[PDB]
């Protein structure tokens, strides 16, 4: 019987700070217990400082990325080359996702960029097709190994400030560029040994006001 | 068409279809109506001169689309067997989908939109019958009177005369009838309609059709004995 | 009168007026000819050069159906490329189901379905082009010339365009040269000379030599365009003959 | 499971000498729950009487569809439809839609107005040609009337003697069936006259 | 003479007169001049308006990053064909994962334009188009005509007084071909050619529109002060 | 009088050329695009005192920040308004962004440039190509206030001050010298009523005329007869002083 | 130039009324004369057939009398080709109402559905509008007996007594002075027979060439019974009236 | 997932949660299920996540068409009936969802409706949708009054979601109290249950099981 | 569930519809109108699957009101059940089955006699002096036949309904929180709020 949607693995983590918003994901592509490709980039730039990555079945994500590019390029055709905001492209994706609702495609899409105020904004797309504005969200089977850890070092959840017992917790503090990179490197490194689909090497795309910078990090191939 | 082309414009900017569609209204029966403060009076002219006509079985030229919204036209009764039925279907559809009583402005756009659709569509002609749409504001006593023309447009009129001798009757609406101070009662609104009819009508029992629409879904036809009542008051002014 | 008003209507003279006007549209243009030999077929057509702004090896109108069928037309340019684009989808339909190249004797019927029908239907105007196609199949070499009226015939040689009258008399002389037909390279040299003699009316503007042939000798059943030294060999040979 | 077995009901018809008698029951109900005790299966059009069992909703649906076709025949040929010709009309109507058929037991009976011969016929879910000069019976309780109506069958029965013959077998079949009962009616047709009698049985 | 109102009847001349009536819209329309090379391609088009306060609408429509065109002729027949080429460029870059060929795009436009003219009634396309694009074979310019002919040239000019710029392009053709890789020489070459065709009209930054596309330089629309240096 | 596939000797279409003259037979619609807003005005054309002016309008609303104006036959205009309002909620849903005024007109002109006598190739909804003209006005977050004119006879153009209708010949001559970059909101409203009163012989009041404007703060707001009468009385004070 | 009005009927005529309808009125006058009368005790329908001499058998075949139902009856005067389409169409619409609602269809609703068919031809497409005139005679439980007239324009109006064919205005004058509210069934038979003789050029009007049908309320239980009178019974009508 | 709504003389108080659970692991605690059609109406989200997000926005674009035609504020009964007709025509093909139509206007006053994917429409006052809907009817109806002030209604809505999100493992995150006034909607801010549960047990003294 | 019961007395027709609408386990609302008013002389209820019966009686009411305006005459209640049966016959044969029951009753002005028709979810027209639906009708079928007579007035039918509803809620655990009774007589629709 034909399988409606498969799972090749992979883990994507979006992060939005007080200034920039980054996005990452691994290069490991596997099928069951065997590795398919050692480095397959799953992350590409869609333009206008909007980086889209789909975590889920491959061809469903491939058909989503290829048709999203033709939708953005058509947006500039009728509007005579006007910039597309990240909040504008987030709604148009669900319209493409709901049209296929009769043949559900399983994908987790996380986009990164900047809003009209300049702050980093991340819009995560559920496999049902709904989305919501999220400060930081992961995806895939390893998302459970990430999400509770970042809330400790970012949102400072359930961490009290030294000197105050049973009163208030540590207030929200902003992190620099290097501090966010250390959060990304340590997230996939610990998930490399504890998850079979995390490993190989890491592609970090940093989206700032000056442009988009791509950074490579090497995980354990095992 | 074999080799022929059906696109018609003409250098005057007015197609021959609408030019000759208004002639059917002018050569047909005359219609007039007056919107008062508390009520809307719609007059209609029928021809009883033909032998052995039964009014009860004859469909009335004044049709009721909604409880507070009625309709009256002037022209051939053949084109009215369709356009009127379309407004009746939309009347039940507006009360269903929107859970709203029929809007006089919205229903007027649908009636005028049927002819509007056929003007732009090829191989089809618009209805050459002009309808007078009269209705009330839902949950309000404010009366509303609109006009529909074969050109596919609608304009709001407090008093209007269409059909044969239209401009002749309009002279009476500009003198005896005043918009700044319209007749408050029902009898004064009917008297202006009776005075407007007898020019092209000249009394008759079945030749005068006047439907007075009142709020709270109250509609009653003018009795035959009350027709000569207003005519008697008109003849009293001629003796002076 | 109703005679010449609408097309696709019979005439009292037996010939429809659209047929005579279609030939005049074919006569106006370049001169296209063809030669059917024993080992294959040879196509020759004039390429009109309006000015030096044209880029060579670009606007060439000869299209090839699969590898075994060449096509060339003389007439309205959009109607010529439109008929070839139809035959491509027509020839691909036979190879799809039957898995075999379409035979040329039956290939004229696939193109005839569009031409013969448009003459019958009023809503669609008939094609104003004369298509000359040919090649070599399992049944041997074949050469056909399709008329705008829908009729077609096979020819050992054919001439269309303005110079079709002077070229047809020259093609009959090649029959007396060899009873079995000229060779592959021998026909190219004789075809170019016929082309150079047809520029008397076309001498007002520049022309470019255009020759394509399909035979079993060098190409072994393939249709290719003359290039390399084979192009310059036919130019210098026929240039001394017209001297 | 079977929609026709939910409502139940039977239609029995017998022959005679220049006489036909068709009868059904009055019982209408869904499974163990009853609905109407006055329900009448047989509907009369001209001299052709057709009873219908099965789903009660479709009994009227096809009857309104049968009346749709039979009226067009009278408005053209200007005479009533014959039971022999009306038989193929029902068989073609049930066969019109093969997928998702209708559950019906129809049994037609009557006397020809032209030739003057008795004719009875019956159908199945999708319709069939069934001609038996003895009797035609359908429905859930029909299993009881195969041997009862045959042993009581005699050639050339009088209209009144045929009444007591079909009634005796019909009354015993009602008490022995849970889906049959609540009285019954018998139509006795001599020539131009139809005798409508309500049978008196023991109701629950 | 009823053959001017019927497109399905063969004229005694041998070709419909409605095409010649459609050719007048190109001459009465905007005047554009363009040229290309083995590296880049340049199109210089004139923008017009109906009032002094009316803005100048762009006559250059971008259907691709590496491919563009310019329209001179009727308005409706232009943008409708632009959407067809826009879908064909996206069809080849998706299904075939390759840029649309310049010759394939010309054959598709001829089949769509002839389908309306050959059939009874329809919508005849009377607008001319100059299409430029870059691929593995280099820059190509194919002149689109309403008669159904598409020819590839190094450059040409259409519109009113087209013979003024056409004469300059023929004598200078050997010079423009040898010049490649320099956008300054290719853009300035089109300015001197259009100046001969324009009569009683000044050359400003808002009137002229210059666009160049090639291997090193993608398609960019030069407006305002962008053409102040080249003009 | 000619066919659909026949071209005029100038190269245009007969149905396109002949429909252009039908615009000048309609009502006068004057509007001006300034830096503080786009001020529009219309002349309903009341031929009888028994013609309600408050119910009928020559100015509809395409979007909260995007207005519109009509002139001539109001039949084919309403069919174009529903097509613009359909495309308004279409792009507002997908991209959740203000409708581009330049792109909105281009989408309407695509349906405005199609016509024919019918055929089996595609569906023909057009007997004649919209012999009515519309004035599109809106505000953009990139280029600011934009005022276009929807032209069924060709490509739409952006006019800072545009006047159509019967008085299109005399009103456009004054729009050239009376328009500059320092025009404010109040000066633009008084200039429309001043030019309309000169070209039209009918007395200007709050009945036969209706005014509207487009401001990014308040969106689309229809000026009632009370505010319209105050602007006319204020305009008469400047005419008597000069 | 021109190239219009020669195909589609949607283009209006210079007089505002389609000339195709005017030419359909002339075809009605070329047919026979059918005079209906609406009364409280029933409706009388009579007409004179076009076919003549001895060759055609006029007993069995009647083209001017068709039965839609046991109540609604029609009288066909006009072209037969355009009439036959609505004959089976009205029978479908009448039985569909009897199928869905299980009731006798009213004349006002039935004719309205048939009137839109004639109007749809002049509305959409260039199809020919029906130029045949129907006389609808039916009985309802609300308004009682209803008598209308189907015009080729696509409308219908109520009529107590209507006449078609030649002398249309002359027949309505004779029926006006002879109209009575107490008129019985037999009183409407003689006056309609004498009026038909004067309005037609043939005063003979034998039993075979004339068709006569009358709906009577005096049937059993006051139910509507349509009795088609054979020409053998029509011959006895001339004896009672003393004309023949 | 706990979504409750009720109306009184002052207006309508809308109390939902922020929790959206996928399987046994909470996907995100910042998810906001409040959908805004027009400034005067606020819709909820239940059942299908993308079904409520797509159709409530498509209904908003449909209501904007009527605002440009009739030039009248969209009534609560107008938008609720259009949504009921869309889900009824597609019934049987799947596409199951649920929500509560809520709005406060001058013409129709405060009104709350419930729309089901099967096409069920209902008129009333108090409505709640979720797995913890049993906690809402118990806590709300205790202090429910027609003269109840908006300030005290917000304090009651805090403990209503707190008691609902307590035993229910699928309800949680931040409590959202949003009230629609005569001039439009007003956000009162996100109130996290973790910070709210501390002030309730210390002041009101409820939840005797939890220490503190 | 969704009890709808009715009985035809001598001078009128007594129809009762449930109030509380229970969605799933919990009760969403205790007061709702489960019936629709077609004409002033005709009252019809609906019960069945949630959302199918609500939308069913709407367009049926629109078609009856539309057909009544065309003829300027109110559709007779006897022909109403025939039109409802025609739609219910096509619903079971369509791709989506619809199970809808209705009680169609009223006062015919032509015959000056009341009529009551009972139709189950199968769409079968049945005329009975009393009727009900759901599992609640099983108790009231044998009780009304033993007591009610054709000579019973309207006032006695109201007190008899109180005895039936009291036994339905006492024997069966379900609670509908009362029923809405509307008297249909020559004077038109008359609601009763005492229940």
């Amino acid at each position: 019987q034909f399988n409606p949607y498969g799972d090749n693995g992979g883990t994507i983590l979006g992060i939005a700070g007080e200034d920039f918003a980054v996005l990452a994901g691994d290069t490991r592509n596997i099928t069951d217990y065997s590795i398919n490709s050692r480095y397959e980039p799953k992350v590409f730039d869609c333009g206008d400082n909007i980086v889209m990555s789909a975590n889920g079945f491959a061809a469903d994500g491939d058909a989503l990325v290829k048709r999203f590019k033709n939708s953005v390029k058509w947006y500039h055709f009728d509007h005579n080359d006007k910039k597309l905001s990240i909040n504008s492209a987030a709604r148009n994706i669900q319209h493409l996702l709901y049209g296929k609702r009769f043949f559900p495609y399983y994908v987790h899409t996380i986009i990164a960029g900047l809003d009209e105020d300049g702050k980093g904004a991340v819009y995560s797309f559920d496999p049902v097709g709904s989305y919501e504005r999220e400060q930081c969200r992961a995806g895939g089977a390893a998302a459970s190994l990430i999400m509770p850890f970042l809330d400790n070092q970012v949102n400072f959840k359930n961490q009290y400030e030294p000197g105050t017992n049973g009163k208030v917790k540590k207030p929200l503090k902003y992190l620099s560029v290097e501090e966010v990179i250390k959060l990304v490197r340590d997230s996939f490194t610990s998930a490399t040994e504890r998850h079979i689909q995390v490993g190989d090497g890491l592609e970090i795309l940093i989206v700032t006001k000056d442009g988009v910078r791509k950074e490579f990090y090497e995980l354990k191939r095992d | 068409g074999y080799d022929r082309a059906l696109s018609i414009f003409s250098p005057d900017g007015h197609i021959f279809q609408v030019e000759y569609a208004l002639e059917a209204v002018k050569r047909g029966t005359c219609a007039v109506g007056v919107k008062g403060k508390n009520c809307v009076v719609l007059g209609c002219e029928r021809r009883s001169t033909l032998k052995l006509q039964d009014t009860r079985i004859t469909p009335s030229k004044v049709s009721k689309i909604d409880s507070h919204v009625v309709l009256s036209f002037s022209g051939l009764n053949a084109d009215s067997r369709i356009l009127i039925e379309k407004a009746r279907v939309e009347a039940q559809s507006h009360r269903l989908t929107l859970e709203d009583p029929v809007t006089v402005e919205y229903l007027t756009r649908y009636v005028a939109g049927v002819q509007q659709r056929y003007t732009q569509s090829g191989g089809v002609r618009p209805f050459g019958v002009s309808t007078l749409i009269a209705g009330f504001d839902p949950r309000d006593d404010e009366p509303k009177l609109y006009q529909t023309e074969p050109s596919g447009i609608y304009s709001s009129w407090s008093a209007q005369t269409i059909g044969r001798n239209s401009k002749t009757v309009r002279e009476f609406l500009e003198k005896n009838y005043d918009r700044k101070e319209p007749p408050a009662t029902v009898e004064e609104c009917v008297k202006l309609t009776v005075r407007s009819l007898l020019e092209v009508v000249q009394t008759g029992a079945k030749n005068i059709e006047i439907t007075v629409v009142k709020p709270d879904s109250d509609i009653v036809a003018l009795s035959s004995e009350e027709i000569n009542q207003y005519v008697t008051q008109i003849e009293q002014e001629k003796q002076e | 009168t109703g005679y010449d008003l609408s097309n696709s209507v019979f005439s009292p003279d037996g010939r429809n007026f659209q047929v005579e006007y279609a030939v005049k549209a074919v006569e106006n243009g370049t001169t296209s000819i063809g030669i059917k030999c024993n080992d294959g077929v040879v196509f020759a057509v004039e390429k009109l050069i309006t000015s030096k702004l044209l880029v060579p090896q670009k606007n060439v109108k000869i299209q090839v159906v699969d590898r075994h069928i060449g096509c060339v037309y003389s007439g309205l340019i959009p109607d010529g490329r439109h008929l070839v684009n139809r035959g491509r989808e027509e020839a691909a339909s036979f190879k799809k189901l039957y898995k075999t190249p379409i035979p040329i004797p039956a290939f004229a019927d696939r193109l005839g379905q569009y031409v013969q029908a448009h003459t019958l239907y009023n809503s669609v105007r008939p094609f104003g082009v004369s298509t000359i196609f040919g090649g070599v199949d399992k049944n041997g070499a074949h050469l056909y010339m399709l008329e705008p009226s829908g009729s077609y015939w096979g020819y050992k040689g054919a001439a269309t365009g303005k110079g079709r009258q002077s070229a047809k008399a020259e093609l009959e002389k090649l029959v007396d040269h060899h009873p079995e037909g000229l060779s592959a390279r021998e026909a190219v040299k004789q075809a170019a000379k016929i082309i150079y003699l047809a520029h008397e009316d076309n001498k007002e503007k520049d022309f470019e030599l255009e020759i394509s042939w399909c035979s079993l000798s060098e190409t072994n059943g393939l249709h290719k365009f003359v290039k390399g030294d084979l192009l310059q060999e036919a130019i210098d040979f026929a240039q001394k003959e017209i001297n | 499971s079977d929609p026709s077995s939910i409502n139940g009901g039977i239609v029995v018809a017998m022959t005679g000498k220049d006489c036909v008698a068709i009868a059904c029951d009055l019982r209408l109900g869904s499974q163990s729950l009853g609905v109407s005790n006055k329900f009448e299966k047989i509907f009369h059009y001209g001299h052709v009487f057709l009873g219908i069992t099965g789903l009660a909703t479709d009994v009227t649906t096809l009857n309104e569809m049968f009346r749709y076709k039979t009226n067009l025949y009278k408005l053209k040929e200007e005479r009533a439809i014959e039971p022999e010709t009306f038989t193929q009309l029902v068989s073609s109507s049930l066969y019109e839609r093969r997928f998702g058929p209708y559950f019906v037991g129809p049994v037609v009976a009557g006397i020809n107005s032209k030739s003057g011969k008795p004719f009875i016929a019956g159908f199945d879910l999708i319709g069939c040609i069934d001609e038996a000069k003895d009797f035609i019976v359908s429905g859930t309780a029909s299993d009881q009337l195969f041997g009862m109506c045959e042993s009581l069958y005699e050639p050339n029965l009088e209209p009144e003697d045929l009444f007591e013959t079909i009634s005796q077998a019909l009354l015993n079949a009602a008490d022995r069936d849970a889906l049959s009962g609540w009285g019954a009616v018998v139509y006795i047709i001599k020539k131009d006259e139809v005798v409508k009698r309500y049978l008196k049985m023991r109701q629950d | 003479n009823n053959y001017d109102g019927d497109t399905v009847t063969f004229s005694p001349t041998g070709r419909l007169f409605q095409v010649e009536y459609a050719l007048e819209a190109i001459k009465q329309g905007s005047v554009t001049v363009g040229l290309r090379s083995n590296t880049h391609a340049v199109l210089v088009a004139l923008k017009r308006n109906a009032d002094e306060l009316s803005s100048y609408q762009k006559k250059i429509i971008k259907c691709d990053e590496h491919m563009g065109l310019s329209l001179a002729g009727l308005a409706p027949d232009a943008r409708v064909l632009s959407n067809y080429l826009r879908q064909q460029c996206n069809y080849s870059s998706l299904v075939f994962n390759r840029k649309l060929a310049v010759e394939r795009a010309g054959h598709l436009l001829c089949d769509k334009a002839q389908k309306n003219t050959q059939s009874y009634g329809g919508r005849p396309y009377g607008v001319g188009l100059l299409i430029i694009g870059y691929d593995k074979s280099g820059a190509h310019l194919l002149e689109f005509q309403p008669s159904g002919n598409v020819t590839e040239l190094y450059g040409t000019a259409i519109g009113a007084r087209s013979q003024g710029a056409k004469t300059y392009l023929e004598r200078t053709l050997d010079t423009f071909i040898k010049i490649d890789g320099n956008p300054d020489e290719l853009i300035k070459a089109g300015v001197e050619a259009i100046s001969q065709s324009l009569r009683d009209e000044s050359l400003t930054v808002d009137n002229l529109s210059i666009a160049i596309v090639g291997k090193d330089t993608p398609f960019t629309i030069y407006d305002g002060e962008a053409v102040a240096k080249y003009i | 009088d000619r066919g659909v596939s026949t071209f005029s000797p100038e190269g245009r279409l007969f149905q396109v050329e002949y429909s252009l003259e039908a615009i000048k037979l309609g009502s006068t619609a004057i509007g001006i695009a300034t830096k503080e807003g786009v001020v529009l005005g219309v002349e309903k054309r009341a031929t009888s005192p028994l013609l309600e002016s408050d119910s009928i309008e020559k100015i509809v609303e395409i979007d909260r920040h995007i207005g519109c104006a009509m002139s001539g036959l109001t039949a084919d205009a309403r069919s174009m308004i529903e097509h613009a309002r359909t495309a308004a909620v279409t792009h507002n849903l997908y991209y959740d962004e203000d409708i581009n005024v330049e792109s909105l007109t281009q989408s309407v002109c695509d349906l405005a440039l199609r016509f024919g006598e019918g055929a089996s190739g595609e569906e023909r909804l057009m007997s004649r190509p919209f012999g009515v003209a519309l004035l599109i006005a809106g505000h953009d977050a990139d280029d600011g206030y934009q005022l276009f004119h929807a032209e069924p006879s060709g490509t739409f153009y952006r006019y800072n001050a545009k006047a159509i209708g019967s008085g299109s010949e005399g009103a456009q001559a004054e729009l050239l010298n009376e328009w500059h970059s320092s025009l404010t909101l109040k000066e633009a409203e008084l200039l429309v009523l001043k030019i309309l009163k000169q070209v039209m012989e009918e007395k200007l009041d709050e009945n036969n005329a209706q005014l509207s404007c487009i401001t990014k703060q308040d969106g689309f707001k229809i000026y009632d007869n009370e505010k319209t009468a105050e602007l006319i009385k204020e305009l008469k004070e400047k005419e008597a002083a000069e | 130039g021109s190239r219009r009005y020669d195909s589609r009927t949607t283009i209006f005529s210079p007089e505002g009324r389609l000339y195709q309808v005017e030419y359909a009125l002339e075809s009605i006058s070329h047919a026979g004369t059918a005079i209906g009368i609406m009364a409280s005790d029933g409706i009388v329908l009579a007409a004179e057939r076009k076919v003549t001499s001895t060759l055609l058998e006029q007993d069995t075949s009647t083209e001017k009398l068709y039965k839609l139902n046991d109540k609604i009856a029609v009288a066909v005067a006009g072209l037969t080709a355009d009439a036959e389409i609505l004959i089976n169409t009205a029978r479908i619409h009448a039985q569909n109402y009897l199928k869905t609602y299980n009731e006798d269809i009213p004349v006002e609703i039935l004719v309205r559905r048939l009137s839109d068919i004639k109007q749809g031809y002049t509305q959409h497409g260039g199809l020919r509008p029906f130029g045949v005139s129907f006389i609808y005679a039916g009985y309802d439980d609300r308004y009682g007996y209803q008598l209308y007239t189907s015009n080729p324009s696509g409308n219908y109006t109520g009529w107590k007594a209507i006449s078609v064919g030649a002398n249309t205005s002359a027949a309505q004058t004779l029926l006006q002075m002879d109209y009575k509210d107490d008129m019985k069934v037999d009183d409407a038979i003689e006056l309609a027979l004498k009026t038909l003789s004067k309005t037609t050029d043939s005063s003979a009007l034998t039993y075979d060439r004339l068709e006569f049908a009358t709906i009577r309320k005096g049937a059993n239980d006051g139910e509507v019974y349509q009795k088609i009178f054979k020409p053998q019974e029509i011959k006895d009508i001339l004896v009672k009236t003393g004309i023949t | 997932t706990t979504t409750l709504a009720f109306r009184f003389q002052g207006g309508i108080i809308v109390a939902v949660d922020s929790r959206a659970t996928a399987g046994n692991w909470v996907a995100s605690q910042t998810v906001k299920k409040v959908i805004e059609i027009n400034p005067f109406l606020l819709g909820t989200m239940a059942g299908g996540a993308a079904d409520c997000q797509f159709w409530e926005t498509w209904l908003g674009s449909q209501c904007r068409l009527h605002e440009l035609r009739e030039k009248e504020r969209i009534s609560v009964a107008a938008a609720s009936k259009i949504l009921s007709n869309l889900v009824y025509q597609y019934k049987g093909a799947g596409l199951s969802m649920g929500t509560m139509i809520c709005g406060y206007t001058r013409k129709e006053g405060p009104t709350i409706y419930y729309v089901d994917s099967d096409g069920t429409r209902l008129k009333g006052d108090i409505f709640c949708v979720g797995s913890g809907q049993t906690f809402a009817y118990g806590v709300l109806d205790s202090n429910y009054k027609w003269d109840l002030s908006v300030e005290d209604a917000l304090y009651l809505g805090k403990r209503s979601i707190l008691a609902a999100a307590h035993r229910d493992a699928y309800s949680g995150g931040s409590v959202n109290l949003y009230h629609v006034t005569e001039d439009g909607w007003i956000y009162h801010g996100n109130h996290d249950v973790g910070e709210l549960f501390w002030k309730v047990k210390e002041e009101e003294g409820s939840f005797n099981n939890v220490i503190g | 569930m969704d009890i709808i019961l009715g009985i035809r007395v001598q001078d009128s027709v007594i129809l009762a519809s449930s109030k509380a609408v229970t969605r799933g386990i919990s009760v969403l609302k205790d007061s709702d109108d489960k019936t629709r008013q077609l004409s002033p002389h005709t009252l019809m209820s609906f019960a069945g699957e949630a959302g199918d019966t609500v939308q069913f009686a709407e367009y049926i009411q629109a078609n009856i009101q539309l057909y009544s305006i065309r003829e300027d005459y109110e559709l007779s209640p006897q022909a109403v059940s025939s039109f409802v049966r025609q739609e219910l016959a096509k619903s079971i044969r369509s791709r989506r089955p619809y199970q809808v029951n209705v009680l169609i009753g009223g006062y015919d002005k032509k015959k000056n006699k009341p009529e009551l028709y009972q139709i189950d979810y199968l769409g079968t027209k049945v005329e009975l002096p009393y009727g009900a639906h759901g599992y609640s009708g099983f108790y009231t079928f044998s009780l009304l036949d033993h007591h009610y007579r054709p000579d019973m007035t309207t006032e006695e039918g109201l007190d008899l309904l109180k005895l039936c509803v009291q036994e339905l809620e006492k024997r069966m655990p379900m609670d509908f929180k009362g029923v809405i009774v509307k008297i249909v007589d020559k004077d038109g629709i008359r609601q009763v709020d005492d229940f």
